[PDB]
């Protein structure tokens, strides 16, 4: 939409959650666990490719 | 809210014109410009509670801590009206430390 402009990735994700209506509290006191689900699932798709 | 449906950037309005066997839209967008960057922070611990903000990021200009919008920077002094609370600040990955403003026991005097 115009320059980029640097986040840290964790508050982008917060702002990610937002979005989709979930407090973003309920990221940062998950952060560990919602990154280790998503390495998970990505380790899962070349597992399937 | 379609990205780059209606033009490059954020979209305000469009406008019609006729053309010959064809339409002509004229995109009105809202582009942001002129940047500066902060020291930034997910949450604020106080009398061991952690703050997030309502809307808005906390921002640092060195030395301060504000709350701003995230698209227009505008910075405003951190209070109960700026944020809510939830937790400890034991949890969050980042937290800083800082002094959250109540408006009402200094009108108490
Ligand atoms: C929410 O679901 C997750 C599952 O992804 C739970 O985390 C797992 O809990 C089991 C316990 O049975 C552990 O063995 C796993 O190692 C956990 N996974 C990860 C990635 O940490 C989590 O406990 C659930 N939360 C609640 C409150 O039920
Ligand atoms: C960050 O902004 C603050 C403004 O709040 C500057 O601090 C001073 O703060 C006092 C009381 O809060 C004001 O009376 C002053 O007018 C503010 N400015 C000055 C120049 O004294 C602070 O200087 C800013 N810091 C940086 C590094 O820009
Ligand atoms: C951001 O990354 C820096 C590393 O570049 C982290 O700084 C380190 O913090 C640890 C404490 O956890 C210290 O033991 C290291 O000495 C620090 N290293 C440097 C180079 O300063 C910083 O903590 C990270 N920020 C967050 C929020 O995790
Ligand atoms: C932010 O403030 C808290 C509140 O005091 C600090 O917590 C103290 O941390 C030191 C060192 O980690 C401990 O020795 C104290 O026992 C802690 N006090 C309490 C009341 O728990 C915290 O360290 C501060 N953060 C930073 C980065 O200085
Ligand atoms: C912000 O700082 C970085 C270096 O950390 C620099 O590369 C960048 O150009 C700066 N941008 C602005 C708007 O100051």
């Amino acid at each position: 939409a115009g320059a980029a402009l640097q986040i840290p990735f964790a508050m982008q994700m917060a702002y990610r959650f937002n979005g989709i209506g979930v407090t973003q509290n309920v990221l940062y006191e998950n952060q560990k666990l919602i990154a280790n689900q998503f390495n998970s699932a990505i380790g899962k798709i070349q597992d399937s490719l | 809210k379609r990205v780059d449906f209606c033009g490059k950037g954020y979209h305000l309005m469009s406008f019609p014109q006729s053309a010959p066997h064809g339409v002509v839209f004229l995109h009105v967008t809202y582009v942001p410009a002129q940047e500066k960057n902060f020291t930034t922070a997910p949450a604020i611990c106080h009398d061991g509670k952690a703050h997030f903000p309502r809307e808005g990021v906390f921002v640092s200009n060195g030395t301060h801590w504000f709350v701003t919008q995230r698209n227009f920077y505008e910075p405003q002094i951190i209070t109960t009206d700026n944020t809510f609370v939830s937790g400890n600040c034991d949890v969050v990955i980042g937290i800083v430390n800082n002094t959250v403003y109540d408006p009402l026991q200094p009108e108490l005097d």
